[PDB]
């Protein structure tokens, strides 16, 4: 079931993986908006 | 003209939330509304399925030029109908098909496709997705991400939510457009914002 995974998530954000974007080669106006 | 290939043109794109106060009076508020440097899509192959015509399967077939990612900067800031427009242009007249792919951690959770027939217009053609319902799962997923107290906590979430919006010729089976979505909540004055790259191989 995908809405209890969802709880999961977000009562794990509240209550502290993969490479993450910002480690990435992306663009800087990737993460800066205009 | 930024997301187009040489066969259709995202002229418009929008996420709202429009409210009914009385039967005379409406009030409308955009989560995201569209109306170029290049990113190597091997970046971004692990945010997405990537089974049988997952992401790189569809690169791979091609054509390479309609293939874009967009960086979101959705405003999250505000009788209720949650919904989706989009405008499209083609000098074709074309069976469209329209596939968008809400993905968790890569893995699709939720699936919306349309049928979208051509009307003529100044000698080329226009198509229109008016008004489709938000699904049940971006409605809580909103819900949800409004409630955090923090707006970094929001874009932790976010860090592993994507969208992948694939158009398709429903005849010759050719991929039209193909926009990988990203996002994170904006914390500006102006509201909602973005920004669109162009896939590239390498
Ligand atoms: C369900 O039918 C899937 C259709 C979802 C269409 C994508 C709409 C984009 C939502 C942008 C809102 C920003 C959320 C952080």
């Amino acid at each position: 079931d995908s809405e209890t995974d969802l709880e999961a998530l977000f009562n794990a954000v509240m209550n502290p993986q993969t490479v993450p974007m910002r480690l990435r080669k992306l663009p800087d106006s990737f993460f800066k908006p205009p | 003209r930024s997301v187009a290939s040489s066969k259709l043109w995202m002229l418009e794109f929008s996420a709202f939330l429009e409210q009914q106060q009385d039967p005379d009076t409406y009030n409308k508020h955009l989560f995201v509304h569209i109306g170029l440097e290049a990113v190597d899509i091997r970046q971004i192959y692990d945010k997405f399925p990537e089974k049988k015509g997952g992401l790189k399967d569809l690169f791979e077939r091609g054509p390479s030029n309609a293939f874009f990612l967009v960086k979101f900067w959705a405003d999250l800031n505000t009788s209720s109908f949650y919904g989706v427009s989009s405008q499209y242009e083609s000098p074709e007249n074309m069976i469209i098909t329209c596939s968008t792919k809400v993905c968790s951690f890569g893995k699709q959770v939720v699936e919306k496709v349309e049928t979208e027939y051509a009307r003529y217009e100044n000698g080329h053609y226009s198509y229109r997705i008016h008004r489709s319902p938000l699904c049940e799962y971006m409605i809580n997923f909103i819900h949800k991400l409004k409630h955090l107290p923090e707006k970094y906590m929001m874009n932790s979430v976010l860090e592993n939510f994507t969208i992948l919006q694939v158009v398709t010729n429903r005849d010759t089976q050719e991929t039209l457009l193909c926009i990988a979505y990203v996002f994170e909540v904006s914390a500006s004055e102006h509201g909602a914002q973005h920004h669109i790259f162009r896939l590239v191989k390498e």
